């Protein structure tokens, strides 16, 4: 269940992450993620592990050719995120996959300063929110 | 050749070289340091071609696979057809 | 000319097994995902 | 003498982040497969030929806020 | 020794079999008694 939370991240945490439906940065988002399942790797490790994947040379300067501001359009993002979760086995029932990833997004679309976080309580570390404020948790 | 035929009653367990120990409780040195402190003179493998009149490596091989194929009865039916 | 000898160097432990290896580490043995093109 | 409550639970505000920096996983992972005896996870079978990108580097080890650290964010 | 426990290809063989096949002779493999319901199991649960 915190794998939703990840893919959460990284669907709306980063701007400009290539276009995400190339296969390329496509499998780094899927091996990711079956790494934060299997509790293989720390969600923190592995975020930072997406954000600093290989995507393309002089990425800056290709991005100048598509965003001001560098930000992209978040469907691609969700669409992969919720593709990745089917193909690998992560859920008995296949919808709730996609109503998770897309449910927890919706609730904090309300949410002052919602895309942003702080990066100490972003992920996992020693110290913690209580269960109710943590970012995209079940109990908010 | 050289038959007799002989009554062989006791042959000692299997030389699997690995059989359960006697157990203890206490220990006479009581000194587990003894262990990792222990050194010896050195061991070298080979002087000069290694030339032997008892031709030891030979034979001492030899001997040991005699009665280890001995007792795995020439491991003969131990292997199928892969 | 390099008076210590490879040949004795060394400290013995005791029973203290250790691994050493003939070449190469083991991990870099079998090349296969390159050899049998599994790779991205 | 009066001091801020959690003090003894504190984070090192320079270095908590090492810890968990894609580099030292694919040096530390890199060298632990090397040895033969251990079964790397898939990542590694990954990245092992897509090494992360080099010269992103945080701004608690250079302390520029004007450093464009990440080619992504 | 693994793979003909769980009848891999059933529900394709089982299509194939009740469509171009007469009631009088065919084999109908069933997924319910299959090793994991005839499924794939989910991510983490099935030691591999
Ligand atoms: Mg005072
Ligand atoms: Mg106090």
């Amino acid at each position: 269940d915190d794998m939703f939370i990840w893919l959460c991240h990284t669907a709306m945490s980063v701007l400009n992450p290539g276009d995400m439906r190339s296969r390329l940065i496509y499998n780094h988002l899927r091996i990711l993620a079956e790494s934060v399942a299997s509790g293989e790797m720390t969600q923190r490790t592995a975020f930072r592990f997406f954000e600093s994947a290989v995507r393309s040379p002089a990425y800056r300067e290709i991005a100048k050719r598509q965003l001001e501001g560098g930000a992209a359009t978040r469907l691609a993002g969700i669409s992969a995120a919720a593709d990745v979760m089917r193909r690998m086995g992560l859920t008995r029932r296949p919808m709730s996959s996609y109503f998770e990833l897309y449910q927890r997004i919706v609730e904090r679309s309300e949410a002052m300063t919602p895309w942003g976080f702080p990066p100490l309580f972003q992920f996992e570390e020693r110290l913690s929110l209580e269960p109710r404020l943590k970012f995209f948790s079940r109990a908010s | 050749m050289k038959y007799a035929d002989l009554e062989l009653t006791t042959r000692g367990e299997f030389p699997h070289g690995m059989k359960e120990p006697a157990f203890v409780k206490k220990l006479d040195q009581n000194i587990p340091w003894y262990f990792s402190t222990y050194r010896s003179m050195y061991h070298w493998p080979i002087t000069g071609d290694n030339w032997s009149d008892l031709n030891e490596a030979e034979k001492h091989h030899d001997l040991h696979m005699f009665y280890t194929l001995a007792w795995w009865k020439l491991g003969e039916g131990i292997f199928g057809v892969d | 000319k390099n008076l210590n000898s490879w040949y004795t160097k060394g400290t013995m432990r005791g029973g203290v097994p250790r691994i050493y290896y003939a070449w190469m580490r083991p991990g870099s043995f079998t090349r296969r995902r390159f050899e049998k093109m599994r790779n991205p | 003498y009066k001091m801020p409550k959690n003090m003894g639970v504190a984070p090192r505000f320079d270095t908590w982040n090492e810890k968990y920096e894609p580099w030292e996983h694919m040096k530390r992972m890199g060298r632990l497969v090397g040895t033969g005896f251990y079964i790397p996870p898939e990542w590694y079978n990954h990245f092992r030929m897509f090494p992360p990108i080099n010269h992103n580097f945080q701004q608690e080890k250079t302390l520029n806020p004007h450093n464009a650290s990440e080619p992504t964010q | 020794s693994w793979w003909e426990p769980l009848g891999y290809g059933w529900e394709q063989h089982n299509e194939e079999q009740k469509a171009l096949c007469d009631v009088t002779e065919q084999r109908l493999i069933d997924g319910s008694n299959l090793p994991f319901g005839g499924k794939l199991p989910p991510f983490g649960t099935s030691y591999g």
